[PDB]
DNA sequence: CTTGTTATCCGCTCACAATTCCACACTAATTACGAGCCGGAAGCATAAAGTGTAAAGCCTTTTTTGCCTAAAATGTGATCTAGATCACATTTATTGCG
DNA sequence: CGCAATAAATGTGATCTAGATCACATTTTAGGCAAAAAAGGCTTTACACTTTATGCTTCCGGCTCGTATAATCGCACCTTATGTGAGCGGATAACAAG
């Protein structure tokens, strides 16, 4: 993973049960980018037509 | 909470009664159009949208109740008879 | 439209021939070429109809021009593809075959009426050659068989004709050749001539069955199926899958086989084969026929390739491959959504958030309905291509489409009903469902990554109910007890507990006008409370200042925080709150009284300001954490000091050899397990004095919070056990087996645990997720029995017709021995006018309700019988009125017409089950429970008085006791008992009766280490065959030093020492054994092993001297259990695992011991006739002592009691109160509260049946409703005057079996045993009416209760608003 | 996931769930009794028929 | 064979609305096809249809129908014929 | 002493699984062959009365086009009275009050 | 008659357009009538539709018959071992009555 700073202190209710807010600056640097990748394929057939 | 909802259960000595009071009649108002509703347009819900009001809802008609009236089979026997209702296009 | 009643009757070949059009002979199905069915085949179109719409199979009629015309070449009509699932066929079987639904369904129907028993004759003839008689030569038997060996010998001579016949061929010819009229009278005269065991035993099922065939328009010869209908091809389709292949059902194979079974026994065996093989063939036919109808009954069928349990008919129908219970009960909703759950502070108590995109998907058919009316769209089709799957999606009326359309939030599992509540949907940007924080207590779920589905009502009727009872703003209180279920959680309570905080610790009272003034500390009447006085509450805070506030025209001294929430309450409804720290528990009693007088609106408003000021001050706390914030209490080094003292003396005595390692293995636990509890209590004691705002904890996320004390006291989250692992020690672990670690692990996480000390901490960490793997499974098994029975227990009317006399009088002498409670009387209108002592105008009206305060007056001076209308005392047919019940509990008024007190009562006691089930393991073999109290003492002042006591002078010199029912109580000036105690047997008293004592003084002191044995009568000592060194030997003590003769056990005796039983008998002056008046048993006082004696052979002993003494031990199975198995004991009326034999005759108590434990008859009551005696294991704990007038039915021992046993005397009004209160005992120790009226509604169901003892002219199976004691028992001389008396007895069967013997046939069919009821109702033809509950869910119609009932459907609110009153 | 309209069987005739289309949440029996406790009516017969 | 509720309302509105706008068309060519199989039974009689309108011969028996076909393009919102195939 | 019915016991056939959604990934063996037979259809052209299609051959009716020109509509601008235009300065008449 | 005060009504008079005139010569306007180009009209002839009787041929299709053949039989080796309680009929041992 990685290391980030933190101002350990509750935030008016928004952090009720396991709820966490994240700064927008973290998204700007897109430090959390994961490539998923799938799989597609096209098959040709010998139809009667 | 909601508008005039706890006032309908306190005015009369029952809760299960208020149900059908605004159930078998409410759903009947739609399948019968809207003309059967003779009371004024005063007793009607309010929906804030586009600076105007639509829909209709209910729970504002319960005022003059009574004991014995009609059975239960005619409620939807002569109702769908006088008015057929449907859907057409140009 | 709708469905009413259903008619059932046998099927005849004449009727089946009508629906059918022909017969199938060709096993061949269809063709793979032109995909056209074969002619006269399985899927033939000649009988089953065309395959495609308006077209035959050949190709004579294709176009729709032919509305319907049969072909002269094909022979098939012209219809659609829908008529394929209808109509049937048949198969002409040359060999008759009895059905299977009428053979294995005892009692028999194809043999019983034919004189044939049930199995000892109508099962063996089907197998190998067993020629049976069906006709008769000249007066022969109709049950005797015939051996093949005696067959060839009974042809020529020695025998006559003898109508011989094989198996299935001899069963149908009888039905047609029998007269039900004459045969009925032949067995009617055979009920007294012969004994009821040799023949009558079976004849009892002869008159009953036959009577049904006569009353109904049926006939015996309909049970034999000469033909067999064919299942429609729609239920057995044959459509190609993929790849030019096909797909057919294996059921089809069961048709191509039967064909080869019949045609073979036509032209091969029935005119060629001798006989030793033709029989076997006929055996295969019957086995191949009963297999198709229903497979699994006898001789399971197996297909060709790939075995696997071959499917048949009945199997696929009802689904018998899953033992029924796991049926296919479950209908997929066409409109549903699901996503991640999140929070939403913006939401309200009656609001819920939901994803944006999900809104369009859910209300799809609805959104298009509004777009057309607007301008966005003009055609549903045109709008379909709009919001497809492109970048053309644009917001619009999505806001208005969802305004007054509530939604049901379903978070499985769902015990009670709070699991499914309704909230007004509000659009919010995101892909998650925001849930209210205060309602989280109902869904008992956390926002860690759970998931919840949501449903949406379509019909308007349901939309109204969603705002009637489904909504959450109307279900605040708890249905079970009555306390508010919805209460502050973690944050909402934190903000309130912060603003409402003082400092306490004052001195007293003084002038105080200048000097002190310290913030807003708590004080009597001083500080700034008098210096700063302001009229208005507005100008007070600002720069933080408190003083005098005006509330309820009175003067008070509180701060701005003590009147910030206590001032908004009078805004709606004025009240009075005692000056105390507002917490989670304090608000509980507030919401309760804020709902008694008013409706539901004035109370839900208060739950609005609680949320706003709950997350406000909870953000300015500034709570944090540091390396020095984990301070440790100084009291820790004070509790370990006393612990080290014991540890420094546990190994010292171990190295010597006087203390075994095992002795110190269970001593280290009895010192550390109590050292980790006092440390937590000593800590919190400091966090509530000089400072409380102390901040601890660490740095993680869950549900707790900083300030380890502020949250633990607020009632949010944090138990003394958890906190201990932060500021205290680690505690004691446990071994994988059951023992406990020797060396403790005091090392806390602060200093760090050692490698070895950490290895043990992993053992006790495995007991956490191992004891809760049962309650999380499915604790709804309790409600799984009640609902499927009390489904018909619903209010039927308001007033029945009962008077006030015959009802139920809840005595004050109930429970285990005598533990009354306000629970029973809680909410129930009284009947008769109870004349209570006091001044005039004090009596209670015979027509008034019962409030919590009204009951407090009853259980204060009355202490007698109180006549009150109960549930089991209702006088109506199926149902309970509103008066006979009481309060609603869910709200604050009388139960309304429609309340299903038979369904809600099942869930109200089914949901708490997720908090029971304790222990149920084995740590070292539990033999008993726990006990204490060595010496008693009086704290008050008075005089010592004893009741029924026999104290004399013992030879030892102690004031022993002869009686076994003494009591040490204090007599007040009014002669009323202030306190009561229990004095064990063989106890010595310091003072006699009439001595005066004071406060804090010992009055008695016995020795709970030994149980002395004293005789009740006098006589001379006579040792019974007890020779020293042969049965009894001396055994000195290493402690006391006193030597005493200890008698050995019976199993320790030799070969001749066992035949002799040690005892101490007493005689008169002649040598005759003393006889006890009444019981009439020898006065031989036996002395089992482990008993010491100090008497000599030939001494004088008076009534009081101790002959011996037996050191008591510890026995008796655990009779204190709770959970599901406990409840499923009395309910099902099953025999408890804890037997308790009860006498049958009342009388007086007369103790009597014996060498082999106690004998007698469970305390055999002595009367004025002839007593009785039996036996019972010693595993029974004594409860009732001597001198007690106990009758039959009253629990003598402990624990559960046989319902069928007490049924003989208790009757109904007594047996009911017992089972109801007994269940309320296990839920009493738990802590949860539930009204017993939830059980009185399900127990009455077991009072629907009553067996008849005295016959006279009837049978013995009779037994219907018990509400007929005004004609049945009266039918002797007064009623019909038939001179035929017949006494009856009540019957308390099980809950499940109660709904089994229901008049309806579909009832027992929807539960246990369904293959039986479908055959019993078919013969007589029962026209079952829709009156139940589950009888409707299966057919599909309006629910016959709840909102729509016979008593309610009378009144309405239609009349077309004034256009229909002239229509009926 | 969210479903409103989809395909149906023949003999069974019940809501399914293909690839392009979502699946409908099966209204388990566990949620039936919880509704009967309230004493409703029309909202119970709907979760069985249409 | 069993249409689902989704297209159940579509197929219904595609076979009962063309005969409404059909009246709004040249009486001659329109009445020929309409008053033949729509009101009666069986179409194409040749020597019989020539005496049904009392006008031309057996030539327009094919022309009128063809001329009408291209006129069936008018019913856009309404449809009836486009469903049989 | 011998007999019966009755109670307890065993093995047996018998009836009988219920916490609630979804996603990803994966999957099948075997009856001896060859010669002779009748079967359907490969789609071949044929041919006819019957039918419904598909060229465009002059008629009649509609609809855009270019046409003519008789009668009505349309600038020429310099002079001249009856019209208009602004802003915001100062003066005027309305109903009462006192 | 005089006084009050917010609105409506008053004058100014040099500057600069706005709106109007006339009798006669130029330029536009309207609908009118055939011609050309297009719509369907209602003929009379060029051809094309599947259909259906048929019978002849080769190829692929679908079904059986009899014949030829040995047999009517034989070890050693690899890996497990369902779950229960409730309901029922039948077989056996202990019991009281005759």
């Amino acid at each position: 993973g990685q290391n980030m700073r933190v101002a350990f202190m509750p935030w008016n209710g928004y952090n009720f049960e396991d709820s966490i807010l994240v700064s927008e600056r973290v998204v700007q640097e897109d430090r959390f980018t994961t490539i998923h990748i799938q799989e597609l394929a096209c098959v040709s057939r010998d139809t009667k037509l | 909470a909601r508008v005039t909802v706890q006032d309908a259960v306190e005015k009369i000595g029952n809760r299960f009664d208020l149900v059908l009071v605004a159930a078998r009649r409410a759903r009947q108002m739609q399948v019968g159009g809207k003309d059967p509703l003779v009371p004024e347009e005063n007793d009607k819900t309010t929906v804030i949208a586009l600076r105007e009001i639509e829909e209709g809802l209910i729970n504002n008609q319960i005022l003059d109740v009574r004991e014995r009236q009609e059975q239960q089979e005619q409620e939807a026997a002569e109702l769908q008879a006088v008015t057929a209702i449907a859907e057409g296009r140009r | 439209e709708e469905f009413d009643a259903i008619k059932i009757a046998l099927a005849s070949p004449d009727m089946i021939r009508s629906w059918s059009f022909g017969e199938v002979k060709k096993p061949e199905t269809i063709n793979y070429r032109t995909f056209k069915p074969e002619r006269d085949g399985l899927f033939c179109a000649r009988i089953f109809g065309p395959v495609k719409d308006y077209e035959c199979l050949c190709g004579k009629y294709k176009r729709l021009k032919h509305r319907g015309v049969i072909c002269e070449k094909c022979g098939v009509e012209v219809t659609q593809t829908k008529v394929r699932r209808e109509r049937m066929g048949h198969i002409e079987l040359a060999s008759p075959t009895a059905h299977i639904w009428f053979l294995k369904s005892l009692p028999s129907r194809i043999g019983l009426l034919l004189d044939m028993p049930l199995r000892d004759i109508e099962r063996v003839l089907y197998f190998e050659s067993y020629v049976v008689i069906e006709g008769g030569m000249t007066n022969l038997e109709r049950q005797q068989i015939l051996t093949e060996e005696q067959y060839l010998d009974a042809l020529e001579e020695f025998g006559d004709e003898f109508d011989a016949k094989m198996g299935a061929e001899a069963i149908q010819a009888l039905l047609k050749s029998m007269d039900l009229e004459q045969e009925c009278e032949q067995l009617r005269e055979e009920l007294n001539e012969t004994n009821s065991e040799t023949k009558r035993k079976k004849l009892t099922k002869r008159i009953k069955l036959l009577e049904a065939f006569v009353q109904s328009g049926n006939k015996p010869e309909w049970m034999i199926l000469t033909v067999l209908p064919v299942l429609p091809p729609d239920l057995r389709p044959l459509v190609p899958l993929d790849g030019g292949r096909f797909a057919t059902s294996d059921l089809n194979d069961l048709y191509r086989r039967v064909i080869n079974r019949n045609n073979r026994l036509k032209r091969l065996l029935d005119l060629a084969a001798p006989d030793i093989i033709v029989r076997n063939e006929k055996r295969m036919l019957q086995e191949a026929v009963d297999a198709l109808l229903d497979n699994g009954r006898r001789g399971r069928a197996i297909t060709g390739s790939n075995k696997r349990p071959l499917k048949s008919l009945a199997d696929m129908i009802k689904g018998k491959q899953g033992r029924f219970r796991q049926n296919l009960l479950g209908k997929r909703v066409d409109y549903s959504g699901r996503s991640v759950i999140t929070v939403g502070p913006y939401l309200r108590l009656h609001q819920c958030g939901l994803p944006k995109k999900m809104a369009l998907e859910l209300f799809k058919p609805f959104i298009y309905g509004k777009l057309e009316l607007r301008g966005l769209a003009t055609t549903i089709k045109a709008a379909k291509k709009m919001v497809e799957r492109e970048e053309a999606v644009v917001w619009d009326i999505l806001d208005e489409v969802i305004r007054e359309h509530p939604v049901l939030l379903n978070r499985a599992p769902t015990l009670h009903r709070l699991g499914i509540q309704a909230f007004e949907p509000v659009l919010i940007e995101g892909k998650a469902i925001q849930l209210h924080p205060l309602v989280c207590a109902a869904y008992n779920a956390d926002f860690d990554g759970d998931q919840m589905a949501v449903h949406v009502p379509l019909t308007l009727e349901a939309q109204l109910e969603a705002r009637a009872l489904m909504m959450s703003t109307n279900n605040i209180l708890s249905p079970a007890n009555g306390e508010p279920i919805i209460v502050p959680s973690q944050d909402v309570v934190l903000g309130l507990y912060y603003m409402t905080r003082d400092c306490v610790n004052a001195k007293g009272e003084g002038m105080v006008l200048t000097g002190p003034k310290e913030a807003e500390r708590l004080y009597r009447s001083g500080l700034a409370s008098l210096h700063a006085r302001v009229k208005v509450r507005i100008t007070e805070y600002e720069k933080d200042a408190n003083g005098e506030l005006v509330a309820k025209t009175s003067l008070k001294d509180t701060t701005v925080g003590r009147a910030i929430l206590w001032m908004i309450v009078p805004k709606g409804l004025p009240y009075s709150i005692v000056n105390q720290a507002l917490g989670k528990k304090a608000i509980s009693k507030m919401l309760n009284t804020c709902y008694r007088i008013l409706g539901l609106k004035p109370t839900v408003i208060f739950a609005d300001q609680i949320m706003y000021t709950g997350f406000a001050y909870a953000a300015r706390s500034g709570a944090s954490v540091g390396i020095d914030d984990m301070v440790i209490p100084e009291k820790k080094h004070e509790i370990i000091s006393e612990a080290e003292a014991e540890v420094a003396e546990i190994q010292e005595q171990f190295q010597s050899g006087l203390v075994t390692a095992g002795e110190r293995y269970n001593k280290v636990i009895d010192i550390w397990a109590a050292a980790n509890d006092r440390v937590s209590k000593a800590m919190m004691d400091n966090l509530q004095t000089e400072t409380v705002i102390n901040r601890d904890g660490q740095e993680e996320k869950q549900v707790s919070f900083n300030s380890i004390y502020m949250m633990a006291d607020s009632g949010a989250r944090g138990s003394a056990a958890q906190i201990r692992q932060l500021a205290g020690m680690r505690g004691l672990m446990a071994k994988p087996d059951g023992s406990i670690i020797e060396t403790p692990i005091t090392a806390n996480f602060r200093e760090g645990l050692n490698v070895l000390q950490y290895f043990i901490s992993t053992h006790g960490a495995r007991k956490g997720l191992a004891d809760t793997a049962l309650k999380t499974a499915n604790s709804g098994y309790l409600t799984r029995r009640l609902v499927d029975v009390a489904q018909d227990l619903v209010v039927t009317e308001d007033d029945c017709g009962t008077h006030e006399g015959i009802m139920m009088t809840p005595v004050i002498e109930g429970g285990d021995v005598k533990e009354p409670l306000r629970d029973r009387v809680l909410g129930r209108v009284t009947a008769e006018d109870v004349l209570k002592p006091g001044t005039a105008d004090i009596l209670v009206p015979r027509n008034t309700l019962l409030h919590e305060q009204w009951c407090d007056l009853l259980e204060e001076n009355s202490v007698d019988a109180v006549k009150v209308r109960s549930v089991v005392s209702c006088d109506t047919d199926f149902g309970v009125c509103a008066h006979c019940y009481g309060r609603d509990l869910a709200r604050g008024h009388i139960i309304n017409k429609g309340e299903a007190i038979g369904v809600i009562a099942a869930q109200s006691i089914g949901e708490p089950g997720t908090q029971l089930t304790m222990r149920t393991f084995h740590i070292g073999g539990a033999a008993s429970r726990a006990a204490a109290e060595s010496s008693i003492q009086v704290k008050n002042k008075g005089s010592i008085k004893l009741s029924n006591v026999k104290s004399v002078v013992n030879s030892s010199g102690k004031l022993v006791i002869t009686s076994r029912n003494t009591e040490l109580k204090l007599i007040d000036e009014f002669g009323r008992t202030k306190e009561s105690y229990k004095v064990p047997y063989g106890a010595v008293l310091a003072k006699g009766d009439g001595e005066q004592v004071a406060g804090g003084e010992t009055v008695a002191n016995w020795d709970p280490h030994t149980m002395p044995v004293i005789t009740e009568v006098s006589g001379f000592v006579r040792f019974t065959d007890m020779i020293d060194g042969q049965t009894i030997t001396r055994q000195t003590d290493e402690l006391t030093g006193l030597s005493s003769l200890v008698v050995l056990d019976s199993a320790e005796r030799t070969a001749g020492g066992k035949d002799l039983r040690p005892a101490l008998k007493i005689v008169d002056a002649q040598g005759n054994d003393v006889l006890i008046p009444g019981t009439d048993m020898p006065a031989q006082y036996f002395l089992p092993g482990k008993a010491i004696v100090q008497l000599e052979d030939g001494v004088q002993i008076s009534s009081g001297d101790t002959l011996a003494r037996i050191p008591q031990e510890s026995g008796g199975t655990k009779d204190i259990t709770g959970g599901l198995p406990r409840v499923a004991d009395l309910f099902e009326a099953r025999r408890p695992k804890e037997p308790a034999i009860l006498a049958e005759i009342s009388g007086i108590v007369s103790f009597g011991k014996e060498t082999k434990g106690k004998r007698r008859l469970v305390i055999t009551p002595v009367d004025g006739s002839d007593p009785y005696e039996e036996m019972i294991p010693k595993w029974r704990q004594l409860n009732v002592f001597e001198g007690e007038r106990v009758e039959r039915g009253d629990v003598i021992s402990d624990g559960p009691e046989a319902p069928h046993d007490i049924l003989r005397l208790r009757g109904v009004h007594a047996v009911t109160r017992y089972i109801v209160n007994e269940v309320q005992d296990v839920y009493r120790l738990q802590g949860v509260k539930i009204n017993d009226k939830h059980i009185e509604v399900i127990v009455r169901q077991m009072l629907r049946k009553a067996t008849i003892v005295n016959a006279g002219s009837s049978d013995f199976l009779e037994g219907e409703q018990v509400e007929y004691s005004r004609v049945k028992i009266a039918n002797r001389e007064l009623e019909a005057n038939g001179k035929v008396g017949a006494t009856y007895s009540r019957d308390l069967l099980g809950i499940t079996k109660a709904s089994l013997a229901t008049e309806s046939f579909i009832s027992a069919a929807s539960f246990q045993e369904t293959t039986r009821v479908l055959t019993e109702a078919a013969v007589a033809g029962k026209r079952d009416e829709l009156r139940g509950l589950k009888e409707n869910v299966i057919v599909g119609r309006l629910i016959p209760a709840g909102t729509g009932y016979a008593y309610h459907q009378d009144r309405m609110r239609r009349r077309a608003a004034g256009e229909a009153p002239a229509a009926p | 996931h969210a479903r409103s309209t989809g395909s149906y069987s023949l003999v069974t005739q019940q809501p399914l769930g293909g690839k392009a289309q979502f699946g409908g949440q099966r209204f388990g029996e566990m949620e039936v009794w919880a509704l009967e406790a309230y004493g409703a009516a029309y909202t119970l017969q709907e979760m069985l028929t249409v | 064979t069993l249409e689902l509720p989704l297209d159940s309302a579509t197929t219904e509105s595609l076979r009962a609305a063309t005969h409404d706008v059909l009246a709004g068309l040249t009486a001659r060519e329109a009445k020929v096809l309409r008053m033949r199989f729509g009101i009666d039974m069986n179409t194409d009689h040749t020597l019989e249809e020539v005496g049904k309108q009392f006008d031309v011969t057996r030539e327009r028996i094919r022309q009128i129908e063809a001329k009408a076909l291209r006129k069936l393009r008018h019913p856009s919102r309404s449809e009836v014929l486009r469903s049989f195939l």
